[PDB]
């Protein structure tokens, strides 16, 4: 049996906001250390990987290792039924072909009982091995997730260049071209809101904007993003889920 | 313009 | 001649919206108790009646039983004409075939007249007094969360009332709800407490579309009672603010 | 070269959001006195001039004229992505084929600079100055209201200017609306309520779709005046209090 | 579906 106390259901709401627009089908793997999810888009060009231990849990129990496979937009709909204060809880059997969530109100005499069908997967697991990246920017969520909206209007695809001064995003399309230019705040008291830089040399990549802005709705749960780059190799965007696991978003670049 | 997540896992 | 003088202008711009998307035209029966507006919408299966009484106007005037045949969504537009704290005056003559609206701001600044196109429609149902086997006032805002959220899971939702608490379950394509409000006790604020009042086990269907179509009189109260009982319809009930109440009436599915 | 410096953002970006959805693409005249823009709408019934001093600017200089041709949309959302207190920079070249705008953070941290492509778009008729029958000088927002609600009700706008007040009429299937602005009363504290200055009684018919075109310029005054006679254009005025003005004209009867 | 006449008279 599988059963989950989370108290900070938000959370989890806005966990699957930040999925069900990238990603349809998902396989969630639990285990005996907690939810790990990880998942290609239809065109394979960008790989989320959520990951939430059984550390931030109020209560975690898994038995068997369990692979659920789920609907993101269906689990969406069901999510929204459920308060940014309310207590959630998941539960599955061991044979079970549906995830029963239970929304507890703080204890206001209300509870939500949901069950969601489940569905057989074959999927594709793909390996991420861990590395040492070029560029890594520490910057605000709001920020980043204002220039590629912004740069959107512009154009598509977007040319991130890191350097040791700052990082500069420019776009290019049918009626100009954007360049947003972030300088390494030393903000001596303050922490958030903080562009810091860790350099090694220099990268200039070209990314899309589409799933950029795609990444940019897990915003709500960090209020610094992490942006990871190397020459040749993807994008990582890195957003923590509050002390209990981390959302990782990969991005191919555009040559 | 524009490479799959796969080039680069397996 | 009908004459009225409100002074809370924003309450009946509430009640139309509560009306406007609902049920298109609706006849006005003006009596010198008050406003009395009863109409079914276009499928026939819902009910709405609105009872204003006389005892609530600034000002308040009738002689006959008037019976003005009038499109809601046109008085809405013309309603939210007004300003926020201009005094709203309805007239109508007897054999008129125009209601004026007349929205006098503060001061007297500047003062909209509006005359609004009358029509002949209309057909009106007989509830007589019943005594419900489940009768549960809530707050009006959780009635209307619940009911959004069950209209995305399905379509139908099987209300089911006891002793303790009220149960409302739906099943759709992507699964199965079942929300649980259980009786408040130690509720601090009246408004914010789930009374139960029992006579016999009840568990009736009811289509979603027709509640989230009633849910819009929420801001209208912060409460609402509803009444079932097994085999007749459903009673959706809003207090206006000790001006009136109006009613949603809902017949049951199969 | 052509280069300004712009410390209030805002006006712009109001600029833009009062010109964009009425005129597509646009001439823009730069020259050392500053910028004027003169143009018809997509169906040439209006016009519009814009015209803002380089002695409005924060720091102005321009060498030759330079005639821009530019879309108002893309204009208005490269401006969208503006802070509030971000410092504006407009710049071109003398053979330049782009304007670039360079959005400058209070403490230089942030730096955005886009370069919008510009166009060759053919043509500004001469508006000599007129003696006009009636000048109404009102708040902006009351006059936005205005033709938002008639807007409601008819298509089209009689506006009626006496010694009395100003008195805007709307009538369609559903009614009639005729709202009346009065002249100031209370005390002489209220130098700018509505004034009006009349030389002959004047009675003209307007379209509101234009008018409300016309009203997305209220953020940049609180009054726009009004200029009125029989047979010749109305001109809707707003100031741009510390800049210059935009001006919309509107020809009258059907 | 039961329209509400059916009741309601």
């Amino acid at each position: 049996m599988f059963e989950a106390r989370l108290v900070q259901g938000s959370i989890l709401k806005k966990v699957l906001e930040a999925l069900k627009d990238l990603i349809n089908e998902a396989c969630w793997d639990i285990s005996s250390s907690g939810v790990n999810l990880q998942s290609m888009d239809s065109s394979h060009v960008s790989l989320v990987q959520l990951t939430l231990r059984s550390e931030g849990f109020d209560t975690y129990r898994c038995d068997r290792n369990l692979a659920m496979g789920v609907n993101l937009t269906s689990m969406s709909k069901i999510l929204k039924c459920a308060g940014n204060e309310d207590i959630i809880t998941l539960r599955a059997e061991d044979n079970a072909d549906t995830l029963a969530l239970v929304f507890e109100a703080p204890n206001q005499e209300k509870v939500s009982d949901y069950e969601m069908k489940l569905m057989d997967l074959d999927v594709e697991q793909l390996g991420i091995p861990e590395q040492e990246y070029s560029c890594v920017v520490k910057m605000p969520s709001g920020e980043f997730a204002r220039i590629c909206r912004d740069l959107s209007h512009i154009g598509d695809a977007v040319v991130i260049s890191c350097a040791k001064d700052g990082v500069k995003f420019s776009a290019s399309g049918e009626l100009g071209n954007g360049n947003i230019k972030l300088s390494q705040t030393s903000n001596v008291d303050k922490e958030e809101e903080a562009v810091t830089i860790e350099m090694n040399e220099p990268v200039q990549l070209t990314f899309a904007l589409r799933y950029l802005n795609f990444f940019t709705k897990a915003t709500p749960l960090s209020s610094t993003v992490t942006l990871s780059m190397s020459a040749d190799v993807p994008l990582v965007v890195e957003y923590k889920i509050a002390d209990m696991g981390h959302l990782k978003y990969y991005l191919a670049p555009k040559i | 313009r524009q490479c799959s997540m796969t080039c680069f896992y397996h």
